[PDB]
């Protein structure tokens, strides 16, 4: 299975998915969000799809339920997770 | 953690790369394995953890054996026939086999 | 502290099987604190307790029973037959430092997945 | 089985801390197998025991200590002040699968290290 998505006052990114991956009790949206800079190796963005990543600044942040996900980092790669962890980028 | 392998072999070959760990204990957590190309963002996560070797991607069964240790934190992988046009960066990662309400550690490379 | 739903992965002789878990309260006449599985019947619960004391010394207990049963012919609702009672007990003093108490710890959790204790457990044999 | 060498690496509060250990024989009084770290002097000894026993049901027992000391001034050797006592018993009986008794086993392996019990020891504050 797999998915697909894509100096101030902010931007988002969408999301669309086939399975909702609803698995556990309401710990369920596995949905992911990647930057990378060139020369490193791409730090952890939010995780849970909206539980503020070990270590990120709080204007990151995500919210919505399954197969419908959003970003909001108004002052200035995904991936989904239910048995193989496939997915695409953006 | 670290990382060190051979790079810029000659194609239809094996290739192994090792990696150990000096922050965490391999015991209660699991070793990730992306790949990151030009061509496409990054891959599977065909992995293994908890020290029960586990699954791969589906579409490379055919190729990736894998190997746990405990003698310390040995994870070195393998590949058998390296096509020439699997060109990218391999990249590892840790993660926590502990969720806990929704606070949960993930992906410290 | 405050506790939440505890769900470990991928446990169990090989693989595929997850394990969810939910609070139960805490039972006021001693202090243990209950975890439970979302069974079927209540009378089949993997459960977990966990506890601590007061003082002398410390006796931090992590009590651990999980029943299987069969529907055995004769009964309309399933039975257990057999127990697989698990209890572990920590004792420290008023005098140890963090670093002990950490030791100790993750010592037993990675010992418990060496060799010898699963030949230990799953086969019995001992040394 | 045949007991050998057994060191777990990388173990305690964080990072850098190994841990070797030696098999001391096997006592024949009631079936304690011994384990022992290669400490300076005999009476500073990480040790572990394990047993298990033979029938009603079974006892398999891991019964872990290991003291610290401190150089006090009035003694020759250093000596031993506070102990770190731990004990985890195992309870099954004969209808037990191979099944029931690897999952008690890794449950707990995996158990140890959740959050929950990493507050409830190394800060003891119940839930």
């Amino acid at each position: 299975h797999s998915d697909i998505v894509l100096v101030s006052l902010g931007q988002r990114a969408t999301i669309s998915c086939r399975a909702s991956e609803s698995v556990d009790n309401y710990g369920i949206s596995f949905m992911n969000w990647f930057q990378q800079k060139p020369g490193q190796p791409p730090k952890l963005l939010i995780y849970a799809a909206s539980n503020q990543g070990s270590g990120v600044p709080a204007r990151f942040s995500g919210s919505g339920s399954g197969t419908d996900f959003s970003l909001n980092i108004h002052p200035v790669c995904q991936q989904s997770k239910e048995v193989p962890y496939t997915f695409g980028g953006g | 953690l670290k990382q060190s392998g051979p790079g810029l072999v000659q194609p239809s070959q094996s290739l192994s790369i090792t990696c150990t760990v000096s922050g965490f204990s391999l015991t209660s957590y699991g070793v990730h394995w992306v790949r990151q190309s030009p061509g496409k963002g990054l891959e599977w996560l065909g992995v293994i953890w908890s020290g029960g070797n586990t699954d791969y991607d589906a579409a490379f069964i055919s190729r990736l054996s894998i190997r746990k240790d405990n003698s310390k934190n040995q994870v070195f992988f393998k590949m058998n026939s390296l096509q020439a046009d699997d060109t990218a960066i391999y990249y590892c990662a840790r993660e926590s086999q502990n969720y806990y309400g929704n606070t949960w550690n993930y992906f410290d490379y | 502290a405050k506790l939440e739903t505890v769900t470990l992965g991928n446990i169990g002789k090989d693989g595929k099987q997850t394990l969810v878990l939910n609070p139960r309260g805490v039972n006021p006449t001693n202090g243990v604190a209950s975890l439970s599985q979302a069974g079927a019947v209540p009378a089949l619960e993997k459960r977990v307790t966990v506890s601590v004391s007061q003082p002398k010394n410390y006796k931090v207990q992590v009590k651990i029973q999980n029943p299987t049963a069969c529907t055995a012919n004769g009964s309309c609702d399933p039975s257990v037959t057999r127990q697989a009672y698990a209890d572990v007990t920590f004792s420290f003093t008023q005098y140890s430092t963090d670093e002990e108490r950490a030791f100790v710890r993750t010592e037993l959790a990675a010992l418990l997945a060496s060799p010898l204790l699963i030949d230990a457990i799953d086969q019995l044999n001992p040394a």
